[PDB]
DNA sequence: TTTTTTTTTT
């Protein structure tokens, strides 16, 4: 798993790093007072961000791997209650329920269950998985 | 002389021979595949042809493309010649290329960096383990 | 150890 965020204004997205960095293939890189080496590529990708990336390519190589949400609601301070997407934040839920042992360990139970939910319903096809909010917003 | 997993094998005459017993060839490098006699009716051979039948309709290309990439076992000098393939995407490309590398194994075979054929050249004297993979590989 | 690499510069 890898994520990332801290995205600026407006930023264009390097459409080749993209085909290099989600691919079922081998990848090549170095470190630091080391020698070429390549290994399996095998991580999972979000990226997090205020502002729409760039994209200036319409190849089908690459916008078959690419998926967009937007996020509907919004946690602050004194929700108005004609916004039905408008809530009340609770500080704790990053202050304390991120860094307690058991609730990371109930998260953890929780993706166990939805990995083996979706092995036995769509033998493990991500793909096969129906969402029209996910391919529309896409 | 190539080696394989089960001992080494000879290409120096037709047909290959694979050497089991006792040498003096001073071979260190090897791939961890099994060497055998091809044979259509094994069922991996089936589905391997089927599916190279299937990437490649046209059936003079199909050869020359075969021939092309069978060049890779042989680690001697060569026809200064370079296959440049262009797709849509999701056709099939990185299928057969990243598995010519998987059976020549590395020592044999490399992912080669991009930048090491679209950038320029760098500055007088620094060290570049990128073009030193090219090394011994066929 | 010790150096080269990296760093730094292009
Ligand atoms: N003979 C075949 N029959 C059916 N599916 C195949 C066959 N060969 C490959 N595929 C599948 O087709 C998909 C595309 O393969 P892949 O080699 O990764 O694509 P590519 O042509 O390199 N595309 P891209 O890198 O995205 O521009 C994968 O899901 C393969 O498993």
């Amino acid at each position: 798993y890898g994520y990332f965020e801290e995205t600026n204004k407006s930023e264009i997205l390097n459409t080749s790093r993209l085909k290099e960095m989600v691919n079922p293939g081998d990848v090549t890189a170095r470190e630091l007072n080391q020698k070429q080496e390549s290994f399996q590529m095998t991580a999972t990708m979000v990226a997090a961000s205020n502002y729409n990336f760039i994209i200036d390519t319409t190849d089908h190589g690459t916008w078959r791997r690419l998926r967009h949400y937007r996020s509907k609601v919004k946690f602050c301070h004194n929700p108005d209650p004609n916004n039905s997407y408008e809530k009340k934040e609770d500080p704790r839920f990053i202050h304390e329920y991120i860094m307690d042992p058991n609730c990371q360990n109930a998260f953890f139970s929780i993706l166990v269950y939805f990995w083996e939910k979706l092995q036995k319903e769509y033998n493990g096809q991500i793909k096969k998985v129906f969402c029209p909010t996910i391919e529309s917003e896409t | 002389l190539l080696g394989v997993g089960n001992g080494v094998l000879s290409i120096e005459t037709i047909p290959a021979k694979l050497i089991n017993h006792f040498h003096e060839h001073p071979i260190h490098q090897y791939t961890h595949i099994c060497y055998e006699p091809f044979n259509p009716e094994n069922p991996w051979t089936k589905l391997l042809l089927n599916a190279l039948q299937d990437i490649i309709p046209e059936l003079d290309a199909r050869l020359w493309i075969m021939f092309y990439l069978s060049t890779a076992i042989f680690r001697g000098l060569k026809e200064a010649l370079m296959l440049l393939w262009l797709g849509g995407g999701c056709n099939g490309k990185t299928f057969l290329m990243r598995l010519v590398a998987m059976v020549l194994g590395d020592h044999y075979a490399s992912k080669l960096n991009i930048s090491l054929l679209t950038s320029y050249r760098e500055t007088a004297e620094k060290p570049n383990s990128a073009f030193m993979r090219l090394k011994g590989r066929g």
